[PDB]
């Protein structure tokens, strides 16, 4: 058996996998590895396919989606969330307490505590903007 | 979208799926990322996959499940993911389009932390960290 | 080869399997016979599972999931949709114009000609009531 | 909810799965019925299956696309919707609940129009209609 190991797609999967390596080195959970590790990115405006940063839908909403899944078949799902970072920290919070979507994913989000923020960042609005255009 | 999935010290696996969604798109689009059978499937008795491309196709092919059904029948992770997009371009085919439009990648994890990987057309990669270090691998492609 | 033939779900599926079979029995597609026959069940108030009958979430909205596949892998799905009482079609237009959710859900029933209605039956209200006080 | 497949005089499969969801669910609830691994699947080359009972549990196990590659693999639909719930009580299992709290079953139809139902605890019901006319049938299921 390789263990542990972790596998992420696309190239921003490499940085990804140093911060869930993080935990999985020190023992740590699995399902603790993979959301620190996609949280990563989901941090990193400058990655414009994931959480902040996220290039928006055509009216300009910055809407982000992610599921997640442990080793016992528990699982939690968001979809077309808004003003959210971290969808799946949201998402493990749905498995832990199946999947929301919309103006209800975001008031269970603030229940938990999750914080609204502005996910457009000035380079996101500029070029959807600019995508008007046309 | 990044998906990841992992298998720990304690031989347990767990993963994770997240994005922004097509660029763009209408309002209220989902696609795969979000949905149990297609970006993510993870059962800790055979394995986990995780996909990433054109949600449409991994939607429509359920496509993490039939990865992880694959390995549950005797494949290895890379052999699932080659034969889940091996699907995908036989029903692209069925449904008259161009695979050129289409991308999907799959990677894939068993119990035993064997792995693997599979895309329609060529230019993805996945990143695999284990004991020996992290790795940008390059899987085989189905678009020659 | 025993065709046609169709199935569907609990007592109010032998109502909709006649509605289907209208389509069938005279050549029609399998697709326009699925449509036919769950819309029976989505018209009826007194299907409270379903549609026009369907309980509210717990804020007293109807919210409606419904999709569709077709015999070339086509599919529409929508979910958490209000006010249109025959999701199942706007799942079809999803298919022919593949899942939205919400307000946007909504947005695209009413640029294809769906109509606004009230789905909260005054049954569907008062057991709603009835809950909130328990 | 309400699921319905069907196979036409041309040999062809489609299906729908409509519903107004867990009465009293908390706003944005989605249950399986409008994803495509889940509450339905469809494949034209082998067969079509949809879903009854507790929407995250036919969610969690990907019920559908599980019944058709069962039948993919050369299962029987009653065969394929058995070992589908089967698979699914071996997980209820695992994860410490009780199987009197979860239901679980399906329906499914094969290109040769051969039909099929099972479940976890009985009451379920489910109509066919071919041409011996329409009947309200109950399936096998696996609480006894």
């Amino acid at each position: 058996t390789n263990k542990p190991i972790v596998l992420s797609t696309w190239n921003f999967g490499l940085h990804a996998n140093v911060e869930a390596w993080k935990v999985l080195s020190k023992g740590g959970k699995a399902l603790d590895a993979v959301e620190k590790g996609v949280r990563l990115v989901e941090d990193d405006p400058t990655e414009r396919s994931v959480g902040y940063g996220g290039r928006p839908d055509r009216d300009g909403r910055v809407t982000l989606d992610a599921c997640i899944m442990d080793e016992n078949y528990n699982i939690g799902s968001v979809a077309c969330m808004e003003h959210i970072k971290n969808p799946i920290s949201v998402a493990r919070a749905v498995m832990e307490k199946v999947m929301l979507v919309g103006d209800g994913a975001l008031e269970f989000a603030l229940s938990q505590g999750f914080k609204k923020e502005n996910l457009l960042t000035a380079e996101s609005e500029k070029e959807w903007k600019e995508w008007l255009k046309t | 979208t990044i998906g990841m999935i992992a298998l720990d010290a304690q031989g347990n696996l767990s993963g994770a799926c997240t994005t922004s969604g097509m660029a763009y798109k209408m309002h209220g689009r989902v696609g795969d990322s979000p949905i149990i059978g297609a970006g993510l499937f993870v059962d800790n008795e055979i394995g986990a996959a995780t996909a990433t491309g054109h949600g449409e196709e991994v939607i429509r092919t359920v496509g993490t499940h039939l990865v992880v059904e694959l390995m549950n029948q005797g494949r290895t992770p890379q052999q699932a993911c080659k034969e889940a997009v091996e699907r995908i371009v036989k029903i692209v085919n069925r449904r008259g389009k161009n695979l050129k439009d289409i991308q999907v990648g799959f990677i894939a994890l068993n119990k035993k932390g064997e792995y693997g990987a599979y895309c329609i057309q060529d230019g993805f990669n996945f990143a695999v960290h284990d004991q020996k270090g992290n790795r940008l691998e390059t899987p085989g492609f189905a678009l020659k």
